[PDB]
């Protein structure tokens, strides 16, 4: 994973974001929730860089994009085994963000990019139906 | 639905549909308290269906109405889903369709919908934006229930009214038992009233929110002693544990508080940013509690708790812009934890240290509740502070934050008296030789000298004499930065002392009385008051100016001040002295500050007064030096200086020739530094005049793009790499590297027309990477009034976005630059995305006003009635005025409709247009800007925010015109339309108030600029005869000094002699700008009915 | 009739003062270097007009407010500068004739 | 005065400026009371004193909420005063039914009776 | 100046203050008196030590509903910023010398 350089927290944020493109179960997530944990707890000025980089776009912002992935992650953790051990790493790495003025009023949920181009390239409307169907 | 035919199917799942949405909203019934999975799925079905274009093609507000629906029961039941974008959306489509029905035969409709309906519009319309979290909401939502106790008490709880909130709650028994204990409790804690609280608490022991609210008293006190688990309730017991040394009871119980407020955050529906932050705040708190238990589990050192505190001023720090609701309960954690580390400590020299970090954790507390106009908090942070720091010695930094605590509650005596004493305890101590007093005593003696100034309690020379000069004689980052603010503050009241001087001379009190003896000793007398009042003026000019130079070089926080030193370096160019120091110790100042004058420094310089000392060899240097520095920020202003007189040449005054010649010069110096990039900078500019020159008139109908004819040099121009894109904006680097910047590669070869009567021609510029820009290449027309209008809107900007209330609004003025060539060539950015609100609303062809209401009056019917009325009198202007606009409807409401579908976007972007509105609005009036028409003023399609051109007329100008401008703005019934249901109520108004506040904060920076920008000589802002028939188809230095007068009433508040306050003053301004009869007045070209 | 009277006289000031201000000599000067005169004339008549009604109607209301009590008679200050200011106005000269001779005289005296 | 109440302090034990306040709030004029002006405006009583003067009842009941070192009668009297003059009437009430867990104390607590219509307590 | 006398003034500029209006009417009609001749002329002046009307008529107008509104030196004040302003500005000793000596200002 390492190779070709090290990772900023920026890049830490974005491949736990790409991993998280995919979730089979929440409970495989707690290493790398504990990592993401870590990372955040040691670096705060690259927080803060983050933070001042994000503030032309408030509503692509890596930080309210990584906490609203947390809260669903945590969702969707409800009622299985590893129910509290995820809750409590995502309790763990949300402490560290905390009440961080986002600047956005609306939570934007992540939306699959290919869905979107797919459903563009049709034109007709019963050519649509059967590519969401099928 | 599609294949409907005799519409029965859809009156049948009308019906159904209809009558599914009635039985979810009783309340057992027959069908009743159905699930809410089967009520998101239907409205899953009407979201679907909204979105669909109906098979009569039609609008979108059409599109909407596949099936009959009564949009009330909808958004009151998606309101119950708490899916509340959606709910406001579908509150204003009911509201339009309704409004709708009635034209064919708030509170009106909210009593209407009661009747039918049985749900108030206005009280749905309320609990939505109550659910949704925006502040500014709030106000405008309406005013039905404002005699209620409950909403007063909510009104009083957001704006932290909170000793009106207590004596309500106090007062009113009709609140049921629980919610009123609550917010007395609340209100008390919030007020510092702990032992109050903590009594009134053991009076009420003769619900969980009780035993809450308990927990939390009992924690903040540490009391100690008051014994599912909740959350106050496990950092209650955390804390005992800790205390206890019970290590695995403090561990367990922070996790289970961590995983039951997860689980608590998750089971909600998540739909606003809002409902996320009390959570992140707790879980702050819990982790902050959970890292001091490893500081307290193994032995305490000096570095871990160094450490620890410089982790929590970052983290404090990353909270800047966060409400006070959320940093205060983390502050008072850790408060509570320092104290309580302090009282297990056993061991002074670690005392000593952690009696330190709670000092400076207090001081900083103290701080940040006085930022937030908040007054008790601070008084108990001091009270704390003298309870573990006991002093003897007299002098420290929290005895300076006492002080300002106490000036803050306006007890000016008490803050002075303490200031005073400490300034003389400081000087019996020592001769301001030890290092770590230095700090505090510089800043002690400036602020007693500033407090002096605003009290008027001493007399300007015993204030220089004994608090300011000594404070700059008395002054390792923090020593530079008091450095900064000793030289401010004495450059300032220097700066205050010579302006008043020349007031005085310049009054008519002054000549007077010299005329007076105009009519023998007498005049000796004057002479001799004259001279000694000459002499301490130039005292005063000197010290301000040397003073001003020193605050330049220690600090960049007060850059904006350049604009000050370089009015006073300008007026008194002749004085010597004030040359002297420029040319010493102003050629030290970094270049960059001196970008923001560029063009007024430039268009300063000349050739008459040349020598050692002379004030055009320093400004030429000085410009010199700027242009080496910072090539890409002045080369093109010194060459269109140099390119004035180049358009009649390249087709076929003293001061003028002087100007020339002294661009000429630099631009030489520049050539011998960098030649090719002087050569091609020159070759594009010649390029782009060229272009401009060439006539349009030929491919005037046509609109598919023209090619550039192969005689144009521009095509020729090819790998332009020392050149970057004139019109893309440069981020100012202090290093003079600019290695990675895009440069200019090829022009495509295909040309548009943006229409008008000049033809202005678009052409496409790709750069060194694959992106290209637009540019917008103007001839036979004056781009530098636009060059310095986007100057001052850059400046608005940054005072807006330095402000803390402007800057979570995000309220900002939108900007495009502009690169003036010529006197009558240049070209500006071309905002891509950006389409005019005349084109969208008026179109002959496709206009909203068209395809929505098809049976009002057309475009063409208004200007031509009102074009008609305008030879008779103003009763005739107003009935036809009125007749228009009930035949005119506002249609502009649909553009975030039909641009944006998801109902959280849509919420956004018009939520970005009302703070865009707000903004330019106030900006404008401070300016005094005119000609805002439709087709001045374009709205981005992506983000639906405002783009403000065609600066050319500005200060009021539009009022000397024939048929004079009677608006502060444009806020016709289109644009307030455009806000939503509530128009210029709520979110408006209170953008407007911070807009007005921020800028009467700023006064003397706003004051400053606009006096540099005027007397600018190549300025031409004075409206004129040939201007005046064009735009509707010294007495100079006098115009100048009455706009500068009216800007700085306008600035203070005061309004036709009557001073107001900032919301007194935006009330003022709306009901102007709204009022038909100034509507009605103005001219049919500007089209008010729009 | 105070309160009535305390508007209409704000009113009126406020056309004195745009009449007498700096703005609108600068208009007529740049309007001097042609329906543009026209439109000025009729702009002209008709703030003059509104002056004049504005400056009746307080007048009145401040006669009014005299004769009905004693507790605003410091207001006859305000009535006999505007009837002076105003002395060429017929309007103003007959209401002082017909309702003004029914003020106690006892008011008038502070400015005898 | 300053310097004249300190060289009177040093000799005779006396403070001019704290004999004047005395004498100045003991004749009952209410402008007077400002003349006096020294560095015992900073302390807590005499602010509490001023806020009084004032009537800024919310200043006075937050300082004697904060203050301890003032002794407990005259806390608890500030205390209520400002409290009734606030018209904070509950909290009065369950403020004194907390303080049973002086006689300036059963008289405030009378007057609060009469003036709440509390006629259960004898 | 720091007893009753600062707080008497106070009170007293406050009064002023809440009838700006009365003393703005009074005044104006007292200015505009044909007989009342308050403005200087080099006679009075030589005497006092051993239109152009209305203009000055409007600027000493103007300057009283300044001082009434609490305007000095362009800033607004409140009373007690008013009061001090005068009173430092009263018991100035460089105003005093500068003053002329038939005043008596050491008096
Ligand atoms: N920065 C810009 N971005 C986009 N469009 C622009 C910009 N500046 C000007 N335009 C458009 O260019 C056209 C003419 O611009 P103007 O500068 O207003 O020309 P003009 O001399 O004012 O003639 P008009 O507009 O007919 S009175 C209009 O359609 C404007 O909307
Ligand atoms: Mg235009
Ligand atoms: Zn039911």
């Amino acid at each position: 994973k390492y190779s070709r350089g090290p990772f900023s927290l920026l890049e830490e944020i974005n491949h736990f974001l790409s991993v998280s493109v995919y979730d089979a179960l929440p409970l495989t997530r707690l290493e790398g929730l504990k990592d993401l944990r870590r990372q955040l707890e040691l670096h705060k000025d690259q927080m803060v860089d983050i933070m001042r980089a994000s503030q032309d776009n408030p509503q692509d912002g890596i930080m309210v994009k990584l906490v609203v992935n947390l809260l669903q992650l945590s969702k969707m953790a409800i009622n299985h085994t590893g129910e509290k051990e995820v809750l409590e790493a995502v309790g763990s790495c949300l402490g560290e963000v905390g009440p961080i003025d986002f600047s956005t009023i609306a939570i934007q949920h992540s939306k699959d990019a290919s869905y979107t181009k797919a459903l563009k390239l049709f034109e007709d409307k019963e050519l649509q139906w059967t590519f969401i169907m099928l | 639905l599609l294949q409907d035919t005799n519409e029965s199917w859809r009156n049948l799942l009308s019906t159904h549909v209809q009558g599914f949405f009635t039985s979810c909203l009783r309340h057992h019934f027959f069908r009743c308290c159905l699930d809410k999975k089967s009520q998101r799925t239907m409205l899953a079905v009407v979201d679907y269906m909204r979105r669909q274009k109906r098979p009569s093609s039609g609008t979108i507000f059409n599109d909407a109405f596949w099936l009959d629906l009564n949009y009330l029961e909808v958004a009151k039941v998606a309101q119950s889903c708490a899916a509340h974008f959606t709910a406001l959306l579908y509150a204003e489509i009911y509201a339009d369709k309704k409004s709708m029905d009635d034209q064919e035969k708030i509170s009106s409709l909210s009593e209407k919908s009661k009747e039918e309906t049985g749900i108030s519009l206005q009280d749905l319309l309320l609990e939505i934006y109550r659910s949704i979290g925006e502040p500014d909401s709030l106000y405008g939502c309406g005013g039905g229930k404002m005699l209620q106790p409950i909403t007063r008490l909510r009104t009083y709880e957001h704006e932290a009214m909170w000793g009106k909130a207590l004596v309500t709650y106090d007062l009113e028994t009709a609140i049921p038992s629980s919610t009123r204990q609550a917010g007395i409790i609340q209100a008390l804690q919030n007020l510092g009233l702990c032992h109050i609280l903590s009594v009134y608490l053991k009076g009420l022991d003769y619900c969980p929110e009780l035993e809450e609210l308990h927990y939390q008293a009992a924690w903040r006190n540490m009391q100690w002693d008051h014994c599912g688990t909740s959350y106050h309730e496990s950092l209650y017991n955390a804390l005992q544990s800790l205390r206890d040394r019970e290590f695995s009871t403090f561990y367990e119980s922070l996790k289970y508080a961590r995983v039951k407020e997860v689980e608590e955050m998750c089971k909600r529906s998540l739909e606003s940013v809002y409902s996320l932050y009390p959570t992140l705040s707790r879980l702050q708190a819990i982790g902050e509690l959970e890292s001091i238990g490893e500081l307290f589990s193994r032995s305490v050192t000096h570095r871990q708790l160094s450490e620890v505190y410089i982790k929590w001023q970052k983290h404090s720090q990353l909270l800047k812009d966060s409400d006070f609701s959320f940093q205060e309960p983390i502050m008072a954690l850790r408060t509570v934890i320092l104290e309580i580390l302090m009282e297990k400590e056993m061991d002074n020299s670690q005392r000593e240290c952690i009696k330190d970090i709670l000092t400076k954790h207090l001081v900083e507390l103290s701080i940040l509740a006085r930022t937030f106009k908040n007054t008790q908090l601070p008084e108990r942070a001091i009270f704390q502070i003298k309870q573990y720091n006991s002093v003897s010695c007299g002098v420290s930094e929290w005895q300076l934050e006492e002080a300002q605590v106490f000036w803050a509650k306006k007890e000016q005596s008490l803050a002075l008296s303490i200031l005073k004493q400490m300034i003389k305890k400081l000087d019996a101590s020592c001769a301001a030789n030890n290092p770590s007093l230095k700090l505090t005593y510089t800043e002690c003696l400036r602020v007693c000298g500033n407090w002096l100034a605003e009290t008027c309690l001493e007399n300007p020379a015993v204030i220089m004499q004994t608090y300011l000069e000594k404070a700059v004689e008395v002054a390792s980052d923090e020593l530079r930065n008091g450095k900064m603010k000793a030289f401010l503050s004495l450059a300032r009241f220097s700066d205050t002392q010579y302006q008043r001087i020349e007031n005085y001379m310049k009054s008519s009190e002054f000549e007077n009385k010299q005329a007076l003896l105009k009519r023998q000793r007498e005049l000796e007398l004057d002479e001799l008051a004259l001279r000694a009042l000459k002499e301490d003026r130039k005292r005063f000019l000197c010290k301000a100016v040397e003073n001003y130079i020193n605050c330049l070089l220690s600090g960049e926080e007060h850059d904006m001040w350049v604009f000050r030193l370089c009015s006073l370096w300008l007026e008194n160019s002749g004085v010597s002295e004030v040359n002297g120091m420029m040319k010493r110790d102003g050629m030290k100042i970094p270049t960059y500050k001196f970008l923001p004058l560029m063009y007024q420094l430039a268009a300063r310089m000349g050739t008459k007064m040349m020598g050692g000392l002379g004030f055009h060899e320093v400004l030429n240097n000085l410009i010199s030096r700027i242009s080496m520095d910072h090539p890409h920020h002045t080369l093109f202003i010194i060459l269109a200086l140099a390119n004035a007189n180049r358009d009649e040449f390249l087709t076929k005054s003293q001061l003028d020739e002087d100007r020339t010649e002294a661009a000429n010069r630099i631009i030489c110096t520049i050539r011998s530094r960098r030649p090719q990039m002087v050569r091609s900078v020159e070759a594009l500019c010649d390029a782009y005049i060229i272009l401009a020159n060439l006539d349009a008139t030929q491919w005037k109908t046509q609109r598919k793009g023209i090619n550039i004819p192969a005689d144009q040099p521009i095509t020729k121009l090819k790998n332009l790499e020392d050149v970057v894109v004139p019109t893309m904006e440069i981020k100012v680097d202090h290093t003079g590297e600019y290695g990675n910047l895009v440069t200019i590669q090829s022009f495509k070869a295909e040309f548009r027309l943006a229409g008008g009567v000049n033809l202005p021609k678009i052409i496409d510029c790709v750069g060194s990477d694959g992106k290209e820009r637009r540019q917008l290449v103007k001839g036979r027309d004056d781009l530098r009034q636009d060059a310095v209008m986007q100057q001052v809107f850059q400046m608005c900007n940054t005072l807006l976005q330095r402000n803390t209330e402007t800057r979570k609004r995000k309220l900002t003025i939108c900007t495009y630059k502009v690169v003036p060539l010529s006197q009558r060539s240049g070209v500006l950015e071309w905002c891509t995305g950006t389409v005019p609100i005349g084109e969208f609303l008026v179109n002959n062809e496709d206009g909203a006003h068209k395809r929505y209401r098809p049976n009002d009056f057309s475009a063409f019917q208004c200007q031509k009635k009102m074009m008609e009325v305008q030879k008779k009198s103003f009763e005739e202007k107003y009935e036809v005025f009125m007749d228009v606009c009930q035949n005119f409807q506002p249609v502009f409401r649909y553009f975030c409709m039909e641009k944006f579908l998801d109902p959280a976007i849509w919420f956004e972007k018009r939520l970005a247009y009302t703070r865009s509105v707000a903004t330019s609005s106030i900006v404008g009036y401070i300016l005094g800007l005119g000609d805002r028409h439709v087709q001045n003023i374009l709205i981005n399609e992506q983000s639906a925010e405002l783009v403000h051109i065609d600066l050319g007329v500005a200060f009021e100008q539009g009022k000397i015109l024939p048929t004079p401008e009677t608006v502060p703005f444009r806020l016709t019934r289109d644009i307030v339309d455009g806000m939503g249901i509530t128009g210029v109520e709520g979110v408006f108004r209170r953008c407007c108030e911070k807009t007005m506040e921020v800028m009467r904060n700023s006064q003397e920076t706003l004051l400053t600029i606009v006096e540099v920008l005027l007397y600018d000589p190549l300025f031409d802002w004075t409206m004129n005869p040939l201007k005046a028939l064009y735009l509707q188809q010294q007495s100079f230095n006098k115009v100048a000094e009455r706009v500068l007068m009216r800007l700085q009433e306008k600035l203070k508040g005061v309004e036709e002699g009557t001073v107001l306050s900032v919301g007194g003053q935006v009330n003022l301004l709306i009901q102007q700008a709204i009022d038909p009869k100034n509507l009605s007045r103005l001219f049919p070209g500007w089209k008010a009915w729009v």
